[PDB]
């Protein structure tokens, strides 16, 4: 059971994005698309760094996007996290 | 032939009790757990024989004095004064012993080879009694698991995709009961036969 | 003359390289034959001798012939390895060092970690003129020269790579070169690249399979001094057959976990030994002669050895091999001691070992 | 950040690409510090957000303890966690990790012998073997063997590898002796 | 086998709707679409 749990974690992480949940099949239409998406576009480390940056930055100095995300974080509303959507899916017509 | 020989000696009819391995499929399921990895079982037995032979060589070269198996103090019964006798003794007694060869040979306390012989006994117990038998049980259990997995794989394939065309049930199930309709009315292998 | 000797030597090298595997099989078979004969020794009596109990009387000359043949076959197996597998090892090492030079500057910009045997030994082959003898890319020195020479120094880069400075343009201007006779032994000794052969010999000596074959040869040689050293060649079955390798993978797959389980068992038995040495010393009298006691737990080392050697191997644990606790004031504590020893050591940890093996199979 | 935003929002623009290779060095310097995320913006539209990541933050994140914490958190959310509370759990993990990172940054106030012995043994034994092969007496053996024989060639051919094997044995013995000297 | 049966039940319930059988991939184009469908649109408790 412990073995199976470990391979399940590995399989989930390798197949689908942690943030948006879109599988690697969509992203791999571009070569190395899944790794590019998971390391440059939807990196959980990047999200943690953004939360750190928002917390450390002065409230009066937020931009519009920073203020939006900061307010949503204060009410603990997580709709700003991309769920089932991404930049590529949004701009399929123009990017492709 | 065995039935005929049973008239000359009635105990030859006991050989017909071996027919249960072929009469019933339920016993065949149990016996597949043994026959699925039979080559590995035989090779494990051979490896055990080789390891016990190496232990026999070590004992014959260093620990001959400890293999006196005679209670009568006058006449010794040395089981390791010959290589064949020592190998037979090891294979027949130490393997069947619960704690290995150390159960059935003279205690090493006070000897100048005490530490080496203690290592000998402990390693015999760990490699022969513990590991190789565990390899046998693991082979049997893995045969059980592999047969199970093969059965569920067959079931999963048949329930997911059509046997003839290979199209998955996802396409056909856009119509309610589409997959069963396709596999029972349109692409039935019985119909093809 | 030397052309003829090179031709015949090449024939011999190719024959050994072709028949490397067949003769590994032959050596293994000869080892089984030798050990099957060895099963017919007996001890006879000062100094005791090991003598064949042969009914036919033919077995001693057969054993001598088989030992000599096994030694010869092991030597030829070393030769066949050197002809067949060493070139691939040298090719792979040269490829690795060339790629590390070109795409990492491991000696231009970086340096070996100073604890890396391969990285420190590979310094020797860079300066050699015949550096990529096996690796196809013969322009690696030029590629490194173009990549790092202008920035890191076109003189020190050439010195590091062993490239001549003025020979190239002197030859391009006016070559003024003469042929050298191959029959000159001094000329051939100058032609052979000593430093490259030193590096290659170091790589071969560090190679694991070559060391295994050398150990095989040493054991075969020692078999003539004592015929029972030929039993060590029966260990070759773990490498001869893949079918036995499938079985042994079930042990080696979780080998670190097996070793750690053995260590944990040792620690638990040590704790039980501490408890017994502090509370249950009286129960460890293992002498039938009522006059002289044999206390196995009057010393910590003796008690630990007794536990590890006897209680672990006992079916019901340490409680099988020590004095019965009925009627004692510590009866309940000692009963708990024995039951917990049986449950944790005999039942659980051994089950951990079997589970590791089965999980490796799966 | 401005150039990266322009490049990502106009992937096909030759003039902007030219400006990109003109500004390649600055972008390469600032690549570790430029952090990108994607959010569901206020205009009901996915948006790119570019911000700054500090070197201290990256070091604390790459500390092995934080890596183990991230591995454990990922294992937990994948196995025993659902999908409705996944972002809440991720934010809690991020907050705890950020606090640990800041505390670690605050408190951050301000075999070789064996390898050498093995290399020495290799060099010495191989130089001995090379001395054996290359001698002023090799000319004498050659003058003796001006006459070829198939048996003579076979004998010399075998003897070369016998010498190689003996050299390996000497090297291995030297390794054991040196290892014992250094451990004792 | 009992373990595998339990994880199979869990996997089926989490992947596809009990009533209609449509997988979560179609419904998750909308955020939380699968849970919305299985708790508000095709709830077996609602059918009971
Ligand atoms: N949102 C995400 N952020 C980061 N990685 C993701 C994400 N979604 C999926 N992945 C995948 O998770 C894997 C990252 O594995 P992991 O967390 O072990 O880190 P790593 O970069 O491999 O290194 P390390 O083992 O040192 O932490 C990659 O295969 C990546 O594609
Ligand atoms: N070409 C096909 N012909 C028939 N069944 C198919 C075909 N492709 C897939 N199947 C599937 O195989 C299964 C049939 O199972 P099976 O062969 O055990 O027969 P059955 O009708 O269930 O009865 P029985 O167990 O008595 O033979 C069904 O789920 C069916 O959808
Ligand atoms: N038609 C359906 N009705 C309800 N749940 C469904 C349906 N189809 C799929 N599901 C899934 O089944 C799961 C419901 O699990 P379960 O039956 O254990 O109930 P629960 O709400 O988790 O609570 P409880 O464990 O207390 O019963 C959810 O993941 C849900 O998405
Ligand atoms: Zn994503
Ligand atoms: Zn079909
Ligand atoms: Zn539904």
């Amino acid at each position: 059971e412990l073995r199976d749990q470990q391979e399940q974690v590995k399989e989930d992480m390798e197949t689908k994005c942690f943030i948006c949940g879109i599988g690697n099949d969509y992203f791999d239409t571009v070569p190395h698309g899944f790794e590019t998406h998971t390391l440059q576009e939807h990196n959980l480390a990047n999200y943690l760094f953004f939360l750190m940056y928002l917390i450390n930055k002065d409230e009066t100095e937020h931009t519009g996007q920073e203020s939006y995300v900061w307010k949503m974080y204060q009410e603990r509303c997580w709709e700003f996290f991309p769920a089932g959507d991404c930049f590529r899916k949004q701009y399929e017509d123009q990017l492709n | 032939t065995m039935s005929v020989l049973g008239h000359y000696n009635n105990f030859f009819f006991a050989a017909h009790l071996l027919d249960i391995a072929m009469g019933f499929k339920t016993l065949r399921t149990i016996l597949s757990s043994v026959t699925h990895n039979g080559k590995q079982l035989v090779l494990t037995v051979g490896l055990l024989a080789v390891v016990v032979y190496l232990y026999t060589v070590v004992a014959f070269n260093f620990f001959r004095k400890f293999y006196n198996k005679s209670e009568d103090g006058d006449t010794p019964d040395m089981k390791c004064d010959d290589m064949l006798t020592c190998y037979m003794f090891h294979m027949y007694v130490g393997v069947r012993a619960g704690g290995g060869i150390g159960d059935e040979i003279e205690d090493p306390a006070g000897d100048e080879y005490e530490i080496y012989r203690i290592i000998f006994d402990i390693t015999f117990f760990f490699f022969v009694i513990v590991i190789l038998l565990a390899i046998i049980q693991g082979l049997i259990i893995d045969a059980f698991g592999e047969l199970r997995d093969q059965q569920e794989q067959v079931k999963e394939d048949m329930e997911t995709k059509c046997f003839i065309c290979g199209i998955g049930n996802d396409y056909f199930d856009t119509v309610p009961h589409g997959f069963e309709t396709h596999t029972l009315q349109e692409h039935n292998l019985a119909n093809y036969l | 003359f030397w052309k003829k000797i090179i031709a015949y030597q090449q024939k011999l090298l190719n024959y050994f390289a072709r028949n490397f595997y067949n003769m590994r099989m032959l050596a293994l078979f000869v080892a089984f034959a030798i050990n099957f004969i060895l099963l017919f020794y007996k001890v006879s009596t000062i100094a005791v001798h090991y003598v064949l109990e042969e009914s036919s009387g033919y077995m001693e000359p057969t054993l001598r012939i088989l030992a000599i043949l096994h030694t010869v076959i092991s030597f030829f197996c070393i030769i066949g390895y050197y002809c067949l597998k060493v070139p691939l090892v040298i090719f792979k090492r040269e490829k690795e060092v060339a790629r590390k030079l070109e795409f990492d500057g491991l000696y231009i910009t970086e340096q070996p970690s100073e604890d890396d045997i391969k990285g420190q030994w590979d310094r020797l082959v860079i300066n050699t003129q015949s550096f990529p003898n096996n690796y196809w890319d013969k322009f690696v020195k030029r590629k490194v020269m173009d990549k790092y020479g202008e920035f890191y120094g076109r003189d020190r880069i050439s010195e590091l790579l062993g490239m001549d400075k003025a020979a190239l343009d002197f030859s391009d201007a006016r070559e003024k070169k003469k042929p050298k006779k191959d029959s000159s032994l001094s000329a051939v000794l100058n032609s052979i690249d000593v430093k490259y052969q030193m590096w290659k010999l170091g790589v071969v000596f560090t190679d694991n399979s070559f060391l295994y074959l050398a150990w095989y040869m040493t054991m075969s040689v020692l078999g003539h001094y004592n015929n029972f050293f030929f039993a060590a060649h029966l260990l070759d079955i773990a490498m001869g057959f893949k079918t036995l390798r499938t079985i042994l993978s079930s042990v080696t797959h979780n080998g670190k976990q097996l070793v750690l389980t053995v260590g944990l068992l040792a620690v638990v038995v040590y704790l039980y030994t501490v408890v017994a040495f502090n509370f249950f010393r009286k129960f460890y009298n293992k002498s039938e002669d009522g006059d002289t006691p044999d206390m196995k737990c009057d010393d910590m080392l003796t008690c630990y050895m007794f536990h590890m050697y006897v209680g672990v191997r006992a079916g019901g644990g340490i409680g099988d091999e020590i004095e019965d606790p009925a009627g004692d004031e510590y009866e309940i504590y000692r009963i708990i001691f024995d039951i917990t020893f049986f449950f944790f050591v005999i039942v659980i940890l051994l089950a951990i070992i079997q589970g590791l093996i089965i999980d490796a199979f799966g | 950040v401005l150039l990266t935003n322009l490049s990502e929002h106009m992937p096909n623009d030759t003039r902007l690409q030219t400006f990109l290779e003109l500004a390649e060095s600055v972008l390469n310097y600032f690549q570790p510090f430029l952090g990108r995320i994607e959010i569901m913006g206020s205009a009901k539209r996915i948006e790119r957000v570019y911000f700054e990541i500090s070197e201290s933050s990256r070091t604390q994140w790459e500390k092995p303890q934080v890596k183990e914490s991230k591995r454990q958190f990922i294992f937990d959310v994948v196995n025993e966690g659902g999908e409705k509370e996944k972002m809440e759990l991720f934010v809690n993990f991020c907050e705890d990790t950020i606090f640990e990172m800041q505390l670690a940054a605050q408190i951050s106030e301000s075999s070789i012998l064996t390898v050498r012995s093995a290399l020495f043994a290799l060099r010495y034994n191989i130089l001995t073997l090379m001395r054996m092969l290359s001698l002023k007496s090799l000319k004498k053996q050659m003058k003796k063997v001006k006459k070829m024989t198939v048996k003579d060639m076979v004998t010399a051919f075998f003897s070369s590898y016998w010498s190689i094997f003996m050299t390996l044995l000497h090297f291995v013995a030297s390794v054991f002796r040196g290892f014992f000297r250094i451990i004792c």
